RNA sequence: AAAGGUGAAAAGAACCCCGGGAGGGGAGUGAAAGAGAACCUGAAACCGUGGACUUACAAGCAGUCAUGGCACCUUAUGCGUGUUAUGGCGUGCCUAUUGAAGCAUGAGCCGGCGACUUAGACCUGACGUGCGAGCUUAAGUUGAAAAACGGAGGCGGAGC
RNA sequence: GUAGGGGAGCGUUCAGUCCGCGGAGAAGCCAUACCGGAAGGAGUGGUGGAGCCGACUGAAGUGCGGAUGCCGGCAUGAGU
């Protein structure tokens, strides 16, 4: 008998670009991570504003959104497609797919 | 030869002519000290260097000599006025430490060294 | 799962404690100062491999305005001569023939006296 | 393109995956079905909090030398773990296609090898063991492979305990994993082989 | 020396570096700028006439050395390995 | 708070020797006592004994390069290995900093412990795979040496 | 070449798979002048006395000289 690599559960590859390495904090010692001062262990400075540039800018405005229609265009039903036939049941089935407008 | 299994079984190891006073209640520098004077030396000036050297490790160090010599004649056949002390050296032991109070609430740790005091004897010849 | 240093260190750390040889007291036994010591001996390693280059030229050149003077010369003008005498590049060895070979180096002395005056 | 063992001899249906079979998508489908199968305990008090400990010590300054706040940090030998395991999951939903995709492609590889149909055990009678061995002889099963066989007879399931040979599966509750894990394929029961869509 | 010898030698197999011509014998011929052969001195193109011949002995790799490189309170350690190639010749020319 | 470990089995060492004892040396048991009750391994700091080469006109970040002397020969005889004299060169490390050998910070030494994580049907991007003008399931349900079902809903699909 | 960004890899524990090794001696420890471009890896020998290497793939409590860091052992001052 000898030493054999062997194919099956073993031979199973990776998939390439499939999932790199992620980042561990030390490629070299030199590697004092973050900044170099006021990038701290803490939770959040913040991400957004509350003037610099959202306030500071206008509206009193008024939202609605009373009802919205499904898009129907015309060229689903000519260039392809032979009257299958409108109706309800059979637009849907076709391909527009929505309920609730 | 064979193997370790084998040579374990076929050479059983000897010590001879040694003698060790273990777990002796001193501080290993201080009883090097008297240590120093008996290497070298027939086993007879050692024993009686030991009984006028003033130190207080003089005692437990004259006691390992006796018992080298002891083993040097009764367990290994050896001959008496043909002695003296080859090796000797003290190792240290467990330190017993104990809590001394200080000044002002402090509080220090004294140290009280063990002793590991082993001579061995062997057999002079000039030849 | 956990995954201690276990062995990883002692390793680690023996590997630059044997680098550490005739090293002067802590220099060889604690690691943190036997480690320490190794950057400083990095520098002087790379530094002395180009330095030995400027070491033995300046050996040889020294050994050579020996000899050139033995012969009523001097490196400088000696030199000059075996340039003026084109086919003369020995450069390398020189110093050599001047040390094991006095009979050699006086013909060259002779033969560097002559491209020059 | 496959024939039978033992009942009739037909086979040769299905389309099987294209091209000669791909292992990064068998890879895909072993690891979902081990990372479902992980079971999530982590033990672990991570937090300074879960530890047993009090919460003030020996004053900000003038110790001299120290700066700590309680013998529950990270820090400190016996606190807590922060950054240890916690309870966890790492099961997720692999596209139905791709397990669909995976066991199909799996089978494809057995049929570039050693593949096996067949229609009852009648060659078995009863449970007796030693008789299934005796069938497995019949049809190059000596023990040089290990073998899964995924038949619907509960009597012929009961003759499969034995070593290095095979791992016995049900009611075509296949997997992606069991079939690359053995040698062979002894698909048996042709319920689940034939018919779908 | 800068590669490829000269002087008045004798039959030494001497360490210089790669030749290119691969395996034993390989046979090489050499400028020559000095020579002391029958203690006859001579020097430059006038021992251009003479030649030295030499036998490609062995290819082999120089003790391996270690390229360090240090920078203080840059962080900056490097470590890399070193080996330099050679090829062994033996000296047997006039 | 910390603290675990003879041996397969107590066969837990009768008897002898030095010692008040402690402790040892034998004898015997055992595969081993290179397991003896301060009982698995037994690193390192640290303390010693012995040997080699060395040092009592010397100025030193303790190394480094070069050469000479002595010693040694089990990846190891041209090859080195150890050590040593003399020469050259040479301002610890980290941090912080315009600027560190700095008489700026930290650190007695060694060993171990000790710091970029995890979550969410979250957002946005690179890679990857599966289907592709379409893609996809959530809670659950049924089987679980295992996965199938489940289309409620979510995203493309028209903007202003 | 500092902060920083990008690339290729070495090592540790656990896991699934395959190939194996081990009381004619496993891991660990100790020595070494060998190999690789580096993290590192092997040979031989010594100790140990019952478990373990290699390859692929997966997952992390995955790599320490620093924190007046924590625990423990041991030094210095000093035979003061
Ligand atoms: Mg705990
Ligand atoms: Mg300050
Ligand atoms: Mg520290």
């Amino acid at each position: 008998h000898d030493l054999k690599p062997t194919p099956g559960s073993r031979k199973d590859r990776k998939r390439v670009g499939r999932g790199p390495g992620g980042t561990d904090k030390t490629a070299g010692r030199g590697h004092k991570g973050q900044k170099s001062r006021s990038g701290a262990g803490k939770g959040a400075f913040f991400e957004g504003g509350r003037s610099r540039l959202i306030a500071r800018l206008p509206k009193r405005g008024f939202n609605n959104v009373g009802t919205t229609y499904e898009v129907v265009k015309l060229s689903q039903l000519q260039d392809l497609e032979d009257t299958t036939f409108d109706r309800d049941t059979l637009e849907a089935y076709r391909l527009v797919r929505r309920k609730n407008r | 030869f064979r193997n370790k299994k084998q040579r374990k079984q076929q050479v059983k190891l000897r010590k001879p002519g040694f003698a060790v006073a273990k777990y002796v209640r001193m501080s290993p520098r201080k009883v090097r000290l008297v240590v120093d004077v008996i290497r070298g030396k027939s086993v007879q000036d050692a024993e009686d260097l030991l009984r006028f050297i003033p130190r207080s490790a003089s005692e437990p160090v004259a006691k390992v000599l006796n018992s080298a010599k002891a083993n040097a004649l009764h367990n290994d056949e050896m001959l008496e006025d043909r002695l003296f002390v080859k090796e000797a050296y003290v190792d240290a032991g467990p330190t017993l430490k104990r809590l001394i109070p200080r000044a002002r609430g402090s509080a220090n740790i004294i140290k009280k060294r063990t002793s590991h005091i082993t001579i061995i004897v062997a057999e002079k010849g000039n030849k | 799962p956990r995954a201690k240093t276990g062995i990883v260190r002692r390793r680690r750390h023996k590997k630059v404690l044997k680098r550490a040889k005739g090293f002067w007291g802590s220099r060889s036994k604690q690691y943190r100062n036997a480690f320490q010591t190794l950057l400083n001996a990095a520098t002087y390693e790379y530094r002395d491999r180009r330095n030995k280059k400027r070491d033995f030229r300046r050996l040889w050149i020294q050994r050579i305005n020996a000899g050139a003077r033995l012969h009523g010369m001097n490196y400088s003008t000696f030199i000059n001569g075996l340039k003026r005498a084109n086919i003369d590049l020995n450069r390398k060895v020189l110093a050599d023939i001047a040390a094991r070979e006095p009979e050699a180096f006086k013909a060259l002395v002779d033969a560097s006296r002559n491209a020059r005056q | 393109a496959q024939i039978n063992v033992i009942g009739q001899n037909g086979g040769r249906t299905i389309e099987l995956p294209l091209p000669e079979v791909n292992s990064g998508v068998l890879h895909e489908v072993v690891t979902w079905q081990l990372a479902s199968r992980r079971r999530g305990t982590a033990s672990t008090r991570t937090r300074a909090q879960v530890s047993k400990t009090g919460r003030k010590m020996y004053g900000q300054k003038g110790t001299g030398n120290a700066r700590h706040g309680d013998r529950s940090v990270p820090t400190f030998v016996g606190g807590g773990v922060a950054f240890g395991p916690k309870p966890r999951s790492y099961d997720y939903t692999l596209p139905r296609q791709v397990r669909q995709l995976g066991l199909a492609m799996a089978i494809a590889s057995r049929q570039e090898g050693g593949k096996l149909v067949a229609v009852d055990g009648f060659d078995i009678a009863d449970a007796k063991t030693k008789n299934f061995i005796s069938w497995a002889k019949q049809n190059g099963l000596d023990g040089t492979e290990k073998v899964l066989l995924v038949t619907d007879d509960e009597n012929t399931r009961r003759a499969a305990r034995n070593v290095s040979w095979v791992s016995v599966l049900p009611v075509a509750g296949v997997n992606v994993y069991d079939i690359l894990r053995h040698d062979r394929l002894v698909i048996d029961a042709a319920a689940l082989e034939i018919v779908e869509e | 020396i800068q590669t490829g010898g000269k002087q008045y030698r004798v039959s030494e197999g001497d360490v210089i570096r790669v030749e290119s011509l691969q395996g034993e014998a390989g046979d090489k011929v050499e400028l020559k700028a000095l020579f002391v052969g029958g203690e006859q001195t001579v020097f430059g193109e006038d021992a251009g006439k003479y030649t030295v011949q030499a036998e490609v002995v062995e290819h082999g790799r120089g003790k391996k050395i270690y390229i360090r490189k240090y920078k203080s309170g840059v962080q900056y350690r490097r470590r890399t390995g070193h080996r330099q190639n050679f090829t062994a010749i033996k000296i047997l020319g006039i």
